[PDB]
């Protein structure tokens, strides 16, 4: 089997800057007969299937903009993006179609670098509908921030919570290059009704000091 | 106008089997190869095998020849991936992809890809979601901008789809990756930022679809004064 190797595994570049990423094969993909390199690149955007980008190492597929350029020969290949746009964030993977079994590189994840943006923080008390079912979920939303690293801590009557929250983060936005984050605090109805102040405390690079978004149950 | 339409999400029990379908249109099905590719969460692509729909003959990666069987039906222009004796390592997205058959050769890139089929292997049962409104706290409306949303809770397996106002509302929407709760059921939020003055006036409805349970729910989200 042919092993395909890509580097770096990830990189971040500002809009308008140049990026190059590397794909190597453990043996030559250059067929002597026709002098072609049996090498393709694909682009896979979040939520989407891979899309063919380059083939024969350097031929752009129809409709692919010319800021994408593939180069190299034999075992050493490169994908260059001459002037990155905000919508180019994706995983870029190479594939050899020289020898069965066909094999893919593990991919290079291209992330977009932008200025620091502090999150806007919102908090949602549980609905009356949910409370009827015996559980209370409290949701904290951190909207449109950069960079991705952010810390959320839950406090109930100023007691720090552990073990009863979960969170998840969106993929990077293809337009403004930010992230958003949702955290859910889960309590029983009985526990929710026994306490007053529900607070999510947010730490992020864009905040000079931590920000607390809070409500009091029944005043909300 | 070439397209490959794949079958929907599958929940299958350990040890049983599943069939993924790939229906081709917009081109002559028998004149291009169909390839199959596996992708596990956030990980690399692995090639399973290839079939010539004109002759019916498959070729397998030695890594998959015992797990996978390829067939094709000319009359319905459909290729099939059969996966057998399933395990947790088989939980993944399976793509079909088209590859040229030019100059008598199968050694080609993959020019058109299906949307993928999600297969989850698990002994747990299908369960449809409960949908709850996310109404902002008063201070979560300060300054002219507010957020509101929907909590799509206690369902199995993934995925769900969420739209707002039947698709008319897209700006400012964020639909988050589900998390698996300690009950073994998924929970997901979808939110949208809106002008604070609109909370009294505009109607906001989240449209939830969980295809594994044939559950469709539209939930109107209203502000709560509290
Ligand atoms: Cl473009
Ligand atoms: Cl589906
Ligand atoms: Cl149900
Ligand atoms: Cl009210």
């Amino acid at each position: 089997d042919i092993v395909m190797s890509q580097s770096p595994s990830s990189l971040a570049v500002s809009v308008g800057e140049k990026v190059t990423m590397s794909c190597k094969s453990s043996q030559s993909l250059l067929y002597s007969s026709n002098q072609k390199n049996y090498l393709a690149w694909y682009q896979q955007k979040p939520g989407q299937s891979p899309k063919l980008l380059i083939y024969w190492a350097s031929t752009r597929d129809s409709g692919v903009p010319d800021r994408f350029t593939g180069s190299g020969s034999g075992t050493d290949f490169t994908l260059t993006i001459s002037s990155v746009k905000a919508e180019d964030l994706a995983v870029y993977c190479c594939q050899q179609y020289y020898n069965y079994p066909f094999t893919f590189g593990a991919g290079t994840k291209l992330e977009i670098k932008r200025t620091v943006a502090a999150p806007s923080v919102f908090i949602f008390p549980p609905s009356d509908e949910q409370l009827k079912s015996g559980t209370a979920s409290v949701v904290c939303l951190l909207n449109n921030f950069y960079p991705r690293e952010a810390k959320v801590q839950w406090k109930v009557d100023n007691a720090l919570q552990s073990g009863n929250s979960q969170e998840s983060v969106t993929e990077q936005d293809s337009k403004d290059s930010t992230y958003s984050l949702s955290s859910t605090l889960t309590l029983s109805k009985a526990d929710y009704e026994k306490h007053k102040v529900y607070a999510c405390e947010v730490t992020h690079q864009g905040l000079s000091s931590p920000v607390t978004k809070s409500f009091n149950r029944g005043e909300c | 106008q070439v397209q490959l339409q794949q079958s929907g999400t599958d929940l299958v029990r350990p040890g049983t089997s599943v069939k993924v379908s790939c229906k081709a249109s917009g081109y002559a099905f028998t004149t291009y190869f169909i390839e199959w590719v596996k992708q596990r969460p956030g990980q690399g692509l692995e090639w399973i095998g290839v079939i010539n729909p004109g002759s019916g003959i498959p070729n397998y990666n030695e890594m998959f020849k015992g797990k996978a069987t390829l067939t094709a039906d000319k009359s319905s222009s459909t290729a099939y991936l059969h996966l057998s004796s399933l395990t947790s390592d088989d939980s993944a997205v399976y793509f079909c992809a088209r590859a040229p058959y030019y100059y008598g050769s199968s050694y080609y890139y993959f020019d058109v890809w299906g949307a993928g089929t999600t297969v989850t292997v698990s002994s747990a049962s299908t369960k449809g979601p409960s949908v709850f409104p996310l109404a902002p706290s008063s201070k979560s409306t300060s300054g002219g901008t507010a957020a509101l949303g929907c909590l799509v809770k206690d369902y199995f397996p993934e995925p769900v789809t969420v739209s707002w106002n039947s698709g008319a509302l897209t700006s400012g929407v964020h639909t988050f990756p589900a998390v698996l709760q300690s009950s073994g059921l998924y929970s997901l939020s979808s939110v949208v930022t809106v002008p604070s003055s609109s909370l009294g006036t505009q109607t906001y409805i989240c449209n939830v679809n969980h295809k594994p349970s044939n559950t469709k729910v539209d939930k109107k989200v209203e502000p709560k004064s509290c």
